[PDB]
């Protein structure tokens, strides 16, 4: 339920992230792996060692998808149509894991960029990530 | 038992740097604006409609001191957590009826608040120990429920 | 029977009263006074040979009331909710209509099955948990004749369930309570704000909403030619004249996954009885969309009665 | 609408004592005669139910089978006692509820609660501990749990008890009390070169034990070192000159400010009733060694 | 006397009425409908504890 | 009409599956394939089911709609179309991965070691239906490696590395398997072993030196 004032903060806050989005996504992926060990079961062949290239590579594509979603904030389900099918129909990722990644991503943004995370921005960026998780998991069964 | 000695040292170390006066008000103010269904329980604290009023309300800040101190008291001994929070858990279960999830949500917000206040020092292994601490406290305050 | 005390110059003929146990309601035409006769079988004048029946009470919980958030159900104010667990531990709710029958949605019974799976495949695996934790074994799973237009399915239990203080059926209304502004209570067994299935029953009041802005929010327009799929969650709800939409609460609370089959119960203050006005069908809105789709009970009241009779 | 505080006002009118709880349907006896109050709710501030608010005056909505009844604590056969201790003022507490004897859960037990129990039993309350001594875990229904008392009360029944028969706590832990006059308590250091260095050995009512290392530190060590009259504390270890014996009872310390005159004045020190296998015996080496 | 037929989820409050002996008339003002109670002694509301008796 | 046929295989008893339904041909996605399902498939083909493998033999991906996806069979079934399948004509797999069916009479399968000084030690090589092949070393461990040594009668297995002597010819079709208990005698006794259909750039040919070298 992103209000027009809520989307303005999301676009502005994501803009201040800049080119460091790919590294932020990679750090969040690594942060969630060690903090929630059960999450590693969904990555069978990926190397889970700290600083791995695949983790860095995966973080870049995850942040790429989110940055695409911000530019298409009005129409999210179409911009995330391919990812929704892969995450729900192929890998059958449980929806509980998405709230873990969203929390870890917010922590990474808050720690690395503390000055811009006013409480107004925190709520707006939280609602944006909740919208992404629901879209991806809306066809889980 | 629950935590390795190296993990325990870092958790106790960071808790020294904290500003108890302001951290408690910060986390409570964030939960009341991010998840706006907890404003029902805090109607005794006055106006809470707008985020600045939530942050600037003296009552939530004072209640933040109580929440933070109880967290520090819980950190005194982990195995006692069942007995440490038994007195408080009854209040949150029979009088206010606070759902156990809100304990898990407040703890998660606390991790974000601590990360915001500290920065790079919130090393991913450090937050992993903190989440294990938070999960136990949320379970301990909910184990009274039956 | 106990021997009556002896009296001087009198022969005794017996006439006993019949009363149903509490939490049940007596169903008989006569007073229930049963008179002993020469044939030794007790008879009431109006009831004749048939024994009076003790049926369940509708929608009269011992503790009356005042998911993402909501209020914890601590007093057991919703004794008609029943959890249903599928193969993969994908729990789901289900309401209790009659003493032996439950009500849910069709898509709840298609989990891990094909869209045309027969009733015989679904039956062995559905695990109902009505009451506190009382497991119940089912016998039949009836779907709607049009499962593509009304997501409703009836479940028959092997034997009747005792009506305790934590188990009570809620029967169907005689009129329609789906008028905009009618605030109703929804109990849920589904995901919470962390998307993990709730271990405690929660509930929240949701108001009914105008069914034009609900369709325009989902299907783009009320004109069939200009309808386009623009559901903000990526899944199109099943919308037709047998549905009504309920928005969020005051504190921005709604229903996420796993809450299908729950009852949109409204409190009829004049009669002090809880009536089921709608059954949650599209629960995937969570906090992204602004309207949840509920199947109207009145539209399926005729069909439900026919199935129960058989 | 019958309430626990509502039942408290009721039993106060009989002037017998406090009530265990509010009860409904009058399970003990069948009602008789017309009734004047229906769905009665009371705040508890009022001295009597007559000053208490009544939903209806001169009428009753509940039938005689549904009308409530009152079970009172003084009427119940309740009597506190101590079982299996070093003396009659030490051991595991017992509460006789409904004719069945049960223990008290450890959770919520405080020095204030121990002070009330010692006053109730009858032997001096000069020094009170919150642990059971030399006793084994009992069998039965744990009638009391999370007993939170202010301390200045005549009996623990009047004290705010959570619920009769909750039994949530495990039966391994049971609340105990140590009522001492203050003369039997003694502390000594053994197993070292001098009296000021060694392993902390306690002797309460002629029972010898040790001190657990749960919260033992330098700050808590100054209290012991000062108490023995051997200056302050330097090191937590010592050099072994002889072998101390083996003891089974352990003293557990919560926290100390560091300025206390004696170890007995530290708040909430538990004597016995618990085991710390992972932790070792607490040692100390005073500066006057 | 034979037990009254049982009803599912229902309780039967037993009661017996005294019919006056032939050639006699009920002296007591009560009709004589005794009802079984928890104390095993059947009682009519009008006659109370006193048992009905028929006179010529 | 239903008709499942093997194509692009070495023989008629092994090849990539091709299923016609409604009158249109297609291939099955490899996801959900099990050795028991392939055993049921061989019953439809009529080929002997003494040894059955889930691999696809040197066959291309082709071009066609994936009619059946996530087919789950346990073996005691008349045909695989009786087993439950995820949707009909709806798929989300990659087009390259096709379900493979290999039916073996039991005599064609042979195991040999080449490139070493003795017959007991060398690069593991598998010959199935006169098709030359190697073993990818994903699951490869010492305890499954004893089966290869035991099958050849060359005692136990000591180490995976072996001393090169002569070069070995390169092959395209590759075999790999999850794991082996070690209680068995033949490699074919290991269950759910795939024979072709994928390549290993991360992983290389498995080698062994047995004790009887
Ligand atoms: C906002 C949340 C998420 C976003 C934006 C996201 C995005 C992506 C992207 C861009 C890919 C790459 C797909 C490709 O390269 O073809 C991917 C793959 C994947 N996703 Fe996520 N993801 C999210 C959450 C999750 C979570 C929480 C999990 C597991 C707990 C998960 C499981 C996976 C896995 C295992 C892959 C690997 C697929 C492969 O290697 O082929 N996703 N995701
Ligand atoms: C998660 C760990 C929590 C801790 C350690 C904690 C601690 C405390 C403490 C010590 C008090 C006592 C204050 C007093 O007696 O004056 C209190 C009061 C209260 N807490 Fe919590 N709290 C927690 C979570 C929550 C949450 C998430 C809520 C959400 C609404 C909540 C609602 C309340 C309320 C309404 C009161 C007021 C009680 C009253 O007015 O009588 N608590 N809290
Ligand atoms: C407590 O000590 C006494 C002697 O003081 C002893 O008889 C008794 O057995 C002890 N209780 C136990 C070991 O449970
Ligand atoms: C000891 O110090 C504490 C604070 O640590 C203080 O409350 C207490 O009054 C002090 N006692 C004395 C006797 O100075
Ligand atoms: C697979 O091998 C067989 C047998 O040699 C051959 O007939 C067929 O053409 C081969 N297919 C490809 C694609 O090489
Ligand atoms: C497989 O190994 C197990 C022990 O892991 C053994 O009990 C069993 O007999 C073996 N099966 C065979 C040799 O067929
Ligand atoms: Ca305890
Ligand atoms: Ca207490
Ligand atoms: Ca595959
Ligand atoms: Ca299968």
């Amino acid at each position: 339920v992103l209000s027009p004032a809520d989307k303005t903060n999301v676009k502005a806050a994501w803009g201040k992230v800049g080119a460091h989005a790919g590294e932020y996504g990679a750090e969040a992926l690594e942060r969630m792996f060690l903090s929630f060990p059960t999450t590693k079961t969904y990555f069978p062949h990926f190397d889970l060692s700290h600083g791995s290239a695949q983790v860095k590579g995966h973080g870049k594509k995850v942040a790429d998808a989110l940055t695409n979603a911000v530019a298409h904030v009005d129409d999210m389900p179409n911009a995330l149509s391919a990812l929704s099918d892969l995450h729900a129909h192929k890998l059958r990722v449980d929806p509980v894991n998405f709230k873990l990644l969203s929390h870890c991503l917010l922590v990474t943004l808050a720690a690395h960029l503390p000055a811009e995370f006013t409480p107004a921005v925190h709520a707006s960026l939280d609602k944006f990530l909740a919208s992404v998780s629901t879209v991806l998991t809306s066809k889980y069964r | 038992v629950h935590l390795t000695p190296e993990e325990k040292s870092a958790v106790t170390a960071l808790w020294g740097k904290v500003n108890v006066d302001e951290v408690g008000g910060e986390a409570l103010g964030r939960l009341l604006v991010v998840y706006p269904w907890t404003q029902r329980f805090f109607e005794s604290f006055g106006d809470l409609s707008t985020p600045d009023a939530v942050m600037g309300n003296p009552k939530v800040k004072a209640h933040g001191k109580k929440v933070l101190g109880a967290f520090s008291d819980g950190l005194a001994h982990l195995d006692n957590l069942k007995g440490t929070f038994a007195t408080l858990s009854e209040l949150h279960c029979d009088k206010l009826h606070v759902d156990p999830e809100n304990f898990r949500l407040l703890g998660n917000v606390l991790v974000c608040v601590l990360a915001h206040h500290f920065g790079k020092e919130f090393t991913p292994p450090v937050q992993a120990a903190y989440q294990k601490v938070v999960a136990g406290v949320a379970n301990a305050l909910a184990h009274k429920y039956h | 029977c106990p021997k009556p005390p002896e009296i001087a110059h009198g022969y005794v003929e017996h006439s006993v009263r019949y009363q149903c146990k509490n939490y049940y309601k007596l169903r008989t035409e006569g007073d229930g006074v049963y008179t002993l006769n020469n044939e030794k079988q007790w008879i009431n004048k109006a009831v004749g040979d048939k024994l009076p029946e003790c049926e369940a009470v509708c929608g009269k919980p011992k503790n009356p009331a005042n998911i993402l958030g909501g209020h914890l159900d601590a007093k057991g104010s919703f004794p008609w909710q029943a959890k249903m667990v599928s193969h993969h531990n994908l729990t789901t709710g289900a309401t209790l209509i009659n003493e032996q029958w439950l009500l849910t949605t069709a898509k709840n019974l298609f989990l891990n099955h094909s869209e045309n799976a027969t009733a015989k495949d679904i039956a062995p695996t559905l695990t109902l948990y009505v009451g506190k934790k009382q497991l119940v074994e089912i016998e039949k799973v009836v779907l709607h004749p049009n499962y593509s237009q009304v997501d409703i399915g009836l479940i028959k239990l092997k034997q009747k369930v005792s009506v305790n203080e934590r188990v009570m059926p809620i029967c169907l209304p005689s009129k329609d309570y789906a008028e905009v502004g009618r605030v109703g209570y929804v109990s849920g067994w589904g995901r919470n704000a962390n998307f993990k299935f709730t271990d405690h029953l929660k509930y929240v009041m949701l108001p009914v909403a105008d069914q034009d802005q609900c369709i325009r929010h989902y299907e783009g327009s009320t004109v069939p030619e200009k309808k386009t799929p623009k559901s903000p969650v990526g899944v199109q709800p099943i919308l037709n004249e047998h549905t009504f939409c309920a928005g969020m609460s005051k504190y921005q609370e709604d229903t996420c996954y796993g809450d299908a089959g729950s009852a949109f119960a409204v409190h009829d203050l004049e009669e002090d009885t809880w009536y089921a006005t709608g059954i949650l069908s599209f629960d995937k809105s969570c906090a992204v969309a602004e309207y949840g789709v509920y199947v109207k009970v009145t539209s399926i009241q005729d069909w439900v009665q026919k199935t129960i009779a058989e | 609408n019958f309430n626990i505080d509502h039942a408290s006002v009721i039993c106060r009118q009989l002037e017998c004592g406090s009530a265990v709880s509010f009860s409904g349907s009058s399970n003990f006896g069948e009602g008789s005669g017309p009734i004047w109050f229906d769905d009665l709710i009371c705040n508890g501030n009022e001295s009597a139910l007559w000053n208490c608010k009544h939903q209806g005056w001169g009428k009753h909505n509940c039938d005689h089978a549904e009308d409530a009844g009152v079970i009172c604590s003084k009427g119940a056969d309740l009597s506190l006692r101590l079982v299996d201790g070093v003396t009659e003022c030490s051991g595991r507490l017992e509460v006789r509820f409904q004719g069945e004897w049960g223990t008290i859960c450890d959770d919520g037990w405080d020095s204030y609660d121990a002070a009330v129990a010692c006053k109730q039993l009858g032997c001096p309350t000069a020094v009170t501990a919150i642990g059971r001594v030399n006793a084994s875990k009992g069998f039965g229904h744990i009638w009391l749990d999370s007993v939170s008392c202010q301390g200045h009360e005549p009996a623990i029944w009047q004290c705010k008890h959570h619920e009769w028969g909750k039994h949530y706590c495990n039966h391994n832990e049971d609340a105990g009390v140590t009522c001492s006059d203050g003369s039997d308590l003694e502390l000594r250091l053994r197993g070292g070169g001098s009296r000021c260095a060694g392993t902390v050995e306690v002797e309460i009512q002629r029972l010898l034990g040790k001190v657990c290392d749960r919260g033992w530190g330098l700050k808590e060590a100054d209290v012991v070192c000062r108490q023995l009259g051997c200056g302050s504390a330097l090191k937590t270890s010592y050099q072994v000159y002889s072998k101390i014996q083996a003891t089974n009872t352990w003293l557990f310390l919560s926290s100390c400010n560091g300025n206390e005159t004696s170890l007995w004045d530290c708040k909430n020190w538990q004597w016995g009733g618990l085991t710390c296998d992972h932790y070792e015996e607490a040692k100390i080496t005073c500066s006057a060694h």
